[PDB]
């Protein structure tokens, strides 16, 4: 995954789960979330974006 | 005309401490201000600040935290909050370690931190019984 | 008194322990995220739960927690 | 480039109404999520958050005001339209003791010509209980062009006032320094408005209504009355009926206002032909008005060395007990919009409550007294248009303590130190609530349980032990012996109801005394509990609106939040925006039970037919001196006995009451879902449905989300109070047009 | 007949019922006077009674014991003007109003502002989507069979 | 009769305010799936979804329907 | 009538159950709360953050579904107590006729029948029922000081 790819959420705890986002930037430091997605749909509590571990997200095809 | 003359001009507020805060635990604030600015009591009105020492008493943390935040307003910073008991019994409570919490500081080890997301939680079946 | 947690997915952001109105929250260093910092919550005897410190919480579902349990004088926000 | 005005401020443009929102900065990126429409509307007139100059904002608070009377205007434009085209008003003046008025005629759609009533004077249509009838004929209308020309002039003034509305914001834009002329604005506003007109009413009445309505009530037909312009152009056709206009202007300008006393008289009661108030005192009293009201303009010191300066006078009221005093307070209510929106509602508010009372206590139009459903109506209308508007004052004055409330500017001044003692002026009203109420309502369950009980004897009744409300007894007879004694020039009393004779009109009851009890004790003193319950939480709101020993910084919080969170034990609703929604929901409790006692004493022991030996029936038959102490009384001689109208009112042109009756009712108990549920469970519920939409991929991009807390408490009053006045007015009108 | 019930055409309270209407409305009619205006309002209120009750009882409908039409709605076609073709009716009006805000919503959803266009509607797009509702019917079951009716796993699911 | 309905609707809420206790504080998804595949209990809260919205949309149709009736008839 | 009252019946069913169900499959977590089973089944709410969390428990869902149990409860008990006095006092053409509009139940059922219950004690006197109009003056008290 990259900048600009389109990754499917797996994380069970989040309001995009099961959604498809835009990554904004992957961190290459030793962070432990470091995928950023943005996503058209705000949560409830109004933001649209979120940091995500690589193995929560999954590239669309 | 009041007790000590550090205290802030405040004609007094039937807001103030009670009966709690003299067997239970009270809380003073301390501050320096360059001018006698009028400022808003957290329990009632308005009072009037020193142009030096200011010291103000409540019952609660929270009303002398929330003083200390509208101290902010007036760019006074050096404001520390203490606990005391029945006894002069003070503890320094809000500057810990002389640095505002929000603002990372050596010397502090993380307390009530878990190594993994909320969806990591067990399950509630699965601790029953201890 | 309550019961606040500190989960890894902080961001540092310190929006949290500006919020708290009893000081609770303060941040500590940390290696887990960019900011280098994650929030604690050292001094949970003067919690009220008034959960302001989530309500500014940025992450997807929280990073701090407050469990309400049992009740104090100091978390009941008694002033007699 | 005038010193009181900007010139061409804003464009006369399209382009922000094709931009939802641009008003607030928050608003303005446009919608994401469903609470953006609400969040539309609530923000749509808050003016203070839309800009940060108090010069914008006054600007758009007179235009808005511009806006509103145009709107008023209008719609006096319809009602004056209505009685000049569908309205039997013409009939109605030939016989106003035998038609009743309407003014709605309804269209023979689906089934619903059966609205269209025997009203009479061969004409059908819809009841009207606003007593426009009886106000026109108090004009001296008696034809209904004139009631056409009323409502042309209406429409010309409403679009006269939006043109005004857009001339001050859009074109000439007064300045902050115009709209702070507070001591030029009283001027005016007590010598040009109510002074002036009072004085231009005064000179209508002398010159058009008083011989108009003389001629009227000597029976002459309003076909053969001259048209109103020949009352002026000819000083002959006044002078027979008021033998006083023959020495003209002169006894006004030689001091020898005497002569005038043909016209201007002082007599009290009420006309004995029409059972209002004499149109000659009307007239005296409004001249007295305007002429009180142009002196009172000349206070305020303005343009030249000469007046008052209120900043001068509030500052010398100081005192021992108060500290610094009124001081500050002219810099409070000429810097917020809000401590004078709070104070001008609360007064107005209570003006309108007055006017209720001294309406149907001194019937002032011809015909009035005899139309029950008239007098009920007004009186109803009025007393809940006070509560309301009392109601928003409170919740204004907690507006201002929130946001234009600046604790440098007010040091140990009257609301500093009201502030400073919060709890005892909030303990001690609580406990005058709670004595009030354990007292009056527990004197009404004890006599509802010694009836149950068997124990007639023990009650708090007139035939038991009994509470006379002596002081309002002895201010009845000081009322009564008022003329000739402390009013010597007074013929008879102010109003009937203090005491003296029994006005019939037409075999009507018009007034009567009206004779005080151990039931108005107990209901009186109810009224005395409700309303001090209603200013215990409108009090509570605005004095614990900045802080509290709670939250310490509620004032952070702003006025409108639902909470802070379920620590402390759990703090809901601690605003003040909360408190005026307790608060208007005691004012509702208040309210009803003021118009229930007034329609119960009013049907059982004033209205009714008189016989022609003198002996008086009422519609009810009085009892409520012994049924109204008991609330079982109140279920079931009041509620249970007068809603036999409205539940058989079905197949009869009464049915829309009874259809809006259940719909109130229907209306009242939708409110309870929103008034006793939570924003979680909708929020979850949705969850699902948003499943389903998305499973047929019709999910909306703009995500809907349950109405937020604030909102949701919002709804459930607004739909609560529709409900229950609803109710209240369908049980009301179709109880007092039918019988 | 069905269910115990007779024909309005034979019931003698519905008649009752016809006659004493028409008697209420006459008597109101007695109190006004000559070709009025309330008189011809009156008289057209008895005329659309008489004509309502004589179409009522040559509707092939059938009448209780209390002299009012009862609805046979079992799914029998020989009462079918009752229900079903109301019904179908419904059906189709309905569909048409789902169907065409469903394109609505799908087709300014793959737009730059999707919001946008949902509280200021694209009124030529809406009214080319609007009046293309009539073959609803036809739409979905040629879009159901081509798998772009329903999703299958983009659906969001909570925590459990 | 109308104490044995209350009676009746006391327990019925009783069983489904148990059975959210259950699902709260006893429910055990490991226990009712095995290799991954979840058995009769655990598959209520796969088309938990399915299942409110198709109540809430026959909870609608009745409400609308029943009131528009007794409304027209009114 | 009957017909009209039944749907009535199956939609007081449908809703009531409605509420628990979700109450029950919502009570492990939601997307409003994805931890919900971590604050048990009872507790007030999750804060004013995310919007606004009223009312989220399953206790909470327990809590608005009585009312709906009591309302439809309330419905089958009137139906079931007017058809039976209509057919004890033998006007049962008085249910077949007015029980198909709302007004008929508020005026031929409450209205009606509560004249003997309220006439329990008057200013005049009182009899064995004053007992039952006492109850039900008591009776609206308390669901008023609930809806306090
Ligand atoms: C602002 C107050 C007000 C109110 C509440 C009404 C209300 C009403 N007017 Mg009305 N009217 C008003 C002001 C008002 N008018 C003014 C200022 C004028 C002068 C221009 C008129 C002139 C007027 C006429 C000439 C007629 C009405 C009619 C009506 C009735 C039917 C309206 C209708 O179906 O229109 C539907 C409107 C729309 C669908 C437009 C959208 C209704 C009771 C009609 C009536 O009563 O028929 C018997 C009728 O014929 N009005
Ligand atoms: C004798 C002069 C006079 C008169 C009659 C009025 C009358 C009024 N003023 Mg006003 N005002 C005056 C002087 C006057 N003002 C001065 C000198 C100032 C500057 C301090 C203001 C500042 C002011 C403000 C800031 C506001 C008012 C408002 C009002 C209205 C109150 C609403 C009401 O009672 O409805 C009664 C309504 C009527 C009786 C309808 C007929 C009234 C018409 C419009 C005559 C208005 C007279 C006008 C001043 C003449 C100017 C004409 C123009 C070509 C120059 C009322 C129309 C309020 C309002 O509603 O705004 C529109 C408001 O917000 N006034
Ligand atoms: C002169 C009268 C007056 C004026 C100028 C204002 C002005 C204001 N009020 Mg206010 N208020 C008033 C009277 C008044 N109020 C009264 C009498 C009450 C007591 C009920 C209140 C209670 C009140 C509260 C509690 C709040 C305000 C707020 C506000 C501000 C924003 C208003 C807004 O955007 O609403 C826009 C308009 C609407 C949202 C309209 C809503 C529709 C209403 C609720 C229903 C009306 C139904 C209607 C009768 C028809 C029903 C019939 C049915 C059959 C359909 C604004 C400064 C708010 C604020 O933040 O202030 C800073 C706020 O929180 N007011
Ligand atoms: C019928 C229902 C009902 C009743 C009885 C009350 C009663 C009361 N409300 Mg209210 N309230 C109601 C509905 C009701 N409310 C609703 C629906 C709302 C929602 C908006 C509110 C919102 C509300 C607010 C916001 C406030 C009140 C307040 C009050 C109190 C006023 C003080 C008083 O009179 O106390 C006296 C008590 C009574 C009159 C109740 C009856 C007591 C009997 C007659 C006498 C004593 C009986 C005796 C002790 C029995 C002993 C025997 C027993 C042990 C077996 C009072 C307790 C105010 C308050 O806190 O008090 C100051 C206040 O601020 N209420
Ligand atoms: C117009 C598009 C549209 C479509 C295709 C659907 C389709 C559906 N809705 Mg739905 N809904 C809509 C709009 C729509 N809804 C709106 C606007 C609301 C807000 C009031 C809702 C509220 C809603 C709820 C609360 C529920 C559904 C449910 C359902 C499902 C069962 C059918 C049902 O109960 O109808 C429900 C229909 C209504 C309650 C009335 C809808 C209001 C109007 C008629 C629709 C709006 C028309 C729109 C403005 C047209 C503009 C298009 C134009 C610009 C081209 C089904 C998937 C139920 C479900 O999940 O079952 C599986 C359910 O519980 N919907
Ligand atoms: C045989 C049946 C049965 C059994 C064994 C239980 C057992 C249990 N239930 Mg349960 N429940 C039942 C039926 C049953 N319930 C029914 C029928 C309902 C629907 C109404 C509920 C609703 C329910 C809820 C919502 C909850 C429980 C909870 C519990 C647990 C704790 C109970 C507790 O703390 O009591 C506490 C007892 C009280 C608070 C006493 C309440 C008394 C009420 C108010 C009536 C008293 C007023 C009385 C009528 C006075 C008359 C007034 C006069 C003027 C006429 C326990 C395992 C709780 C739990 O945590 O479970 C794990 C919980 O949250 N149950
Ligand atoms: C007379 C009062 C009243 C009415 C009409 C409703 C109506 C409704 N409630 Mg409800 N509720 C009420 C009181 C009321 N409630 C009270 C006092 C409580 C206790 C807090 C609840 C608690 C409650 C819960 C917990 C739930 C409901 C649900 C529902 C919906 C059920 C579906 C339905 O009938 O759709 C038809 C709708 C109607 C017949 C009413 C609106 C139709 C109007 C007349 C249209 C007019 C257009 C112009 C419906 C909107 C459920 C829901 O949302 O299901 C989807 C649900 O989960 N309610
Ligand atoms: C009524 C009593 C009254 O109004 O006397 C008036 C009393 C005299 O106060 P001051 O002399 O200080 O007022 C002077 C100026 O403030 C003019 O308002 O006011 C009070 O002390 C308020 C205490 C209310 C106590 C409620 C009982
Ligand atoms: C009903 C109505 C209307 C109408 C109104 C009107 C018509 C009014 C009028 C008014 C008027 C018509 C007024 C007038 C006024 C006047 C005046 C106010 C005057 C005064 C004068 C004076 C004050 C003088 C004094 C003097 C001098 C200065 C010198 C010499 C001596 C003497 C003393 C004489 C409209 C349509 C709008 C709307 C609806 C309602
Ligand atoms: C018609 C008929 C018949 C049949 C009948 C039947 C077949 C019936 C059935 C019935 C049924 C079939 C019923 C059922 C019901 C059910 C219910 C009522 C349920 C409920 C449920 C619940 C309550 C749940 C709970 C829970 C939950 C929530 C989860 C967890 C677990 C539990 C389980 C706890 C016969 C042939 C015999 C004869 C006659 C005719
Ligand atoms: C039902 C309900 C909702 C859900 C309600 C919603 C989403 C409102 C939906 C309104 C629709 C979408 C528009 C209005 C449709 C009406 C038919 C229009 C009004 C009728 C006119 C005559 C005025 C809440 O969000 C809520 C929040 C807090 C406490 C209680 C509740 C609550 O009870
Ligand atoms: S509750 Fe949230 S905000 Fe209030 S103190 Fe504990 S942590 Fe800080
Ligand atoms: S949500 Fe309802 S309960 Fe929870 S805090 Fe806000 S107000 Fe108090």
């Amino acid at each position: 995954i990259q900048k600009g790819s389109t990754v499917r959420i797996l994380r069970k705890e989040s309001y995009w789960y099961n959604e498809s986002g835009t990554v904004v930037v992957v961190d290459q430091s030793k962070v432990r979330y470091p995928v950023l997605v943005r996503f058209t749909k705000v949560n409830y509590a109004g933001t649209n974006t979120n940091n995500f571990g690589l193995n929560e997200v999954e590239e669309v095809v | 005309k009041l007790k000590q003359s550090d205290f802030p001009k405040f004609e007094g507020s039937t807001g103030g401490w009670l009966s709690a805060a003299k067997n239970e635990e009270k809380y003073v604030i301390i501050w320096t201000s360059k001018d006698a600015s009028l400022f808003e009591m957290p329990t009632g009105g308005t009072a009037k600040m020193n142009a030096g020492n200011n010291v103000a008493y409540f019952a609660r943390k929270e009303q002398c935290l929330a003083l200390g935040s509208q101290l902010r307003g007036f760019k006074i910073t050096n404001y520390k909050i203490f606990r005391i008991y029945p006894p002069l019994d003070i503890t320094l409570l809000h500057p810990f370690d002389g640095v505002f919490p929000e603002k990372v500081n050596q010397g502090r080890s993380p307390v009530g931190k878990r190594d993994a997301s909320i969806g990591g939680n067990p399950n509630p079946a699965s601790l029953k019984f201890q | 008194s309550h019961t606040v947690k500190i989960y890894d997915t902080c961001i540092g952001c310190t929006q949290c322990v500006r919020a708290c109105p009893t000081d609770v929250l303060e941040m500590v260093p940390w290696d887990g995220c960019k900011a280098g910092q994650i929030a604690s919550a050292p001094r949970t005897e003067d919690c009220v739960g008034c959960k302001r410190c989530e309500t500014a919480c940025p992450t997807d579902f929280l990073s701090v927690r407050v469990y309400l349990g049992g009740e104090t004088t100091r978390s009941l926000g008694l002033a007699y | 480039k005038s010193t009181i005005v900007d010139f061409n401020p804003v464009e006369t443009s399209f382009e922000k109404w094709a931009k939802p929102g641009q008003f607030s900065r928050t608003l303005a990126k446009g919608p994401k999520t469903t609470t953006w429409i609400w969040n539309l509307h609530a923000d749509a007139h808050d003016f203070d958050i839309q800009t940060n100059s108090l010069q914008e904002v006054s600007r758009k608070i007179f235009s808005a005001h511009f806006g509103q009377l145009a709107v008023i205007f209008l719609w006096l434009s319809g009602m004056h339209f209505h009685g000049a085209y569908f309205s039997n008003y013409s009939a109605w003046l030939t016989n106003p003791t035998s038609t009743k008025p309407s003014a709605q005629i309804v269209w023979p759609i689906v089934g619903q010509e059966v609205l269209n009533a025997d009203v009479g004077g061969n004409f059908q249509g819809i009841q009207i209980t606003s007593g426009f009838f009886q106000l026109w004929r108090a004009e001296g209308i008696t034809s209904e062009v004139e009631l056409y020309w009323t409502a042309v002039g209406g429409l010309v003034a409403s679009f006269l006032m939006l043109f005004a509305g857009w001339f001050h914001y859009h074109k000439a834009a007064p300045k902050l320094e115009w709209f702070q002329n507070v001591e030029s604005m009283l001027n005016h506003h007590l010598a040009g408005l109510l002074g002036l007109g009072s004085l231009s009413w005064a000179g209508h009445q002398i010159h058009i209504a008083l011989p108009i309505n003389k001629l009227l009530d000597l029976g002459v037909s309003p076909e053969e009355i001259p048209l109103p312009y020949e009352f002026i152009l000819n000083r002959d056709l006044i002078a027979q009926l008021y033998p006083s206009f023959n020495k003209g202007l002169t006894p006004f300008f030689t001091l020898n206002w005497g002569e005038y006393s043909d016209f201007l008289t002082f007599k009290g009661g009420l006309n004995p032909v029409t059972g209002g108030l004499w149109l000659t005192d009307t007239a005296h009293h409004h001249l007295a008005i305007a002429v009180l009201f142009i002196v009172a303009g000349h206070m305020y010191k303005t343009n030249w060395f000469l007046g008052h300066s209120i900043k001068t006078i509030l500052e010398a009221h100081k005192g021992p007990f108060t500290g610094e005093g009124h001081k500050g307070l002219y810099e409070v209510l000429t810097t917020s919009w809000h401590a004078q929106l709070a104070i001008n509602l609360a007064l107005f508010g209570s003006l309108s409550i007055i006017v209720a009372h001294h309406m149907y206590a001194m019937p002032p139009y011809p015909y009035i007294a005899i139309d029950y459903p008239t007098q009920l109506s007004l009186f109803t209308h009025h007393v809940w248009i006070g509560g309301f508007c009392i109601v928003g004052g409170a919740a204004h004055g907690a507006i201002f303590f929130v946001r234009d409330y600046n604790a440098a500017n007010n040091y140990n001044n009257l609301i500093d130190r009201v502030i400073r003692h919060r709890d005892a002026i909030i303990s001690h009203l609580n406990w005058v609530c709670i004595f009030l109420g354990c007292h009056s309502f527990g004197l009404y369950v004890h006599n509802d349980t010694m009836r149950a009980l068997g124990r007639s004897q023990d009650l708090f009744s007139d035939n038991a032990i009994a509470l006379k409300p002596i002081f309002a007894q002895f201010i009845q007879n000081l009322h009564t012996l008022a003329p000739g004694s402390t009013a010597p020039n007074a013929l008879t009393t102010v109003s009937y109801a203090f005491g003296g004779d029994v006005i019939s009109v037409g075999s009507k009851i018009a007034m009567m005394p009206i004779s005080l009890g151990t039931a108005d004790f107990l209901v009186h003193h109810i009224h005395a509990f409700t309303i001090h319950v209603t200013v215990l939480i409108l009090l509570k709101g605005v004095l614990y609106s900045r802080n509290s020993r709670l939250i310490p910084d509620k004032a952070n919080l702003g006025f409108r939040f639902p909470c802070d969170g379920p620590g402390r034990g759990g703090t809901c609703q601690v605003s003040a925006w909360d408190h005026v929604f307790l608060g208007l929901f005691w004012m509702y409790n208040s309210i009803s039970i003021v118009i229930f006692h007034f329609s119960w004493k009013m049907q059982s022991d004033v209205w009714g037919t008189v016989s022609p030996t003198g002996a008086v029936s009422h519609i009810t038959g009085g009892n409520f001196a012994q049924s109204s102490i008991t609330i079982n009384g109140w279920l079931r001689d009041f509620l249970w006995s007068q809603a036999a109208q409205v539940v058989q009112s079905y197949g009869s042109s009464l049915s829309a009451y009874g259809l809006i009756f259940l719909g109130a009712h229907f209306i009242w108990a939708f409110s309870l879902m929103f008034l006793f549920s939570g924003r979680g469970y909708w929020q979850e519920l949705i969850e699902s449905i948003v499943w389903a939409h998305n499973k047929l991929k019709v999910a909306p991009s703009i995500q809907p989300r349950a109405l937020s807390i604030t909102q949701g408490r919002a709804v459930g009053v607004a739909h609560y109070l529709l409900g229950g006045i609803g109710t209240t007015w369908a049980f009301f009108l179709a109880r007092i047009i039918s019988v | 007949d069905i269910g115990g019930l007779n024909p309005c055409k034979d019931s003698e309270v519905f008649q009752k019922r016809l006659a004493k209407t028409v008697k209420k409305l006459e008597n109101r009619l007695k109190k006004y006077e000559e070709g009025t205006p309330p008189q011809i309002a009156i008289q057209q209120q008895i005329t659309q009674t008489k004509q309502r009750f004589t179409r009522y009882a040559d509707s092939n409908l059938l009448c209780g014991n209390d002299g009012l039409p009862h609805l046979i709605t079992d799914g029998r076609w020989s009462h079918g003007s009752e229900f079903l073709l109301p019904s179908i009716l419904f059906l189709y009006i309905s569909g048409w109003i789902g169907w065409v805000g469903r394109k609505y919503i799908r087709t300014v959803g793959q737009t730059s502002n999707p919001t946008e266009k949902e509280i200021i509607i694209d009124v030529p797009l809406a009214i080319s989507i609007m009046t293309s509702g009539f073959l609803w019917p036809f739409a979905a079951w040629q879009e159901f069979l081509s798998g772009d009716l329903i999703a299958s796993d983009e659906t969001i699911t909570t925590s459990p | 009769y109308t104490h044995h309905q209350y009676i009746a609707g006391f327990l019925m809420v009783g069983a489904f305010a148990h059975g959210a206790i259950f699902f709260v504080r006893d429910y055990d998804p490991a226990v009712n799936t095995r290799n991954g595949e979840k058995n009769v209990l655990a598959r209520m809260l796969e088309h938990k979804e399915a299942i409110i919205s198709h109540l809430s949309w026959v909870s609608l149709f009745l409400g609308f329907h029943t009131l528009g009736i007794y409304v027209h008839n009114d | 009538g009957d017909f009209l009252v039944h749907h009535a019946i199956a939609l007081g069913l449908h809703t009531t159950t409605l509420i628990l169900v979700k109450g029950a499959l919502d009570a492990r977590g939601s997307k409003l709360m994805p931890d919900k089973k971590d604050f048990g089944y009872s507790f007030p709410c999750d804060g004013p953050g995310r919007g606004g969390t009223c009312d989220i428990s399953a206790w909470d869902a327990f809590y608005l579904a009585m009312f709906w149990m009591l309302n439809t409860i309330g419905w089958v008990t009137f139906y079931w107590h007017w058809k039976h006095l209509t057919l004890w006092q033998g006007n049962q053409v008085q249910f077949n006729e007015s029980s198909n509009y709302i007004m008929g139940w508020l005026r031929d059922y409450l209205w009606l029948n509560s004249s003997p219950l309220i006439n329990g004690y008057n200013p005049f006197g009182m009899n064995s029922l004053s007992v039952w109009a006492w109850m039900f003056l008591f009776g609206h008290l308390v669901w008023a000081t609930g809806f306090m």
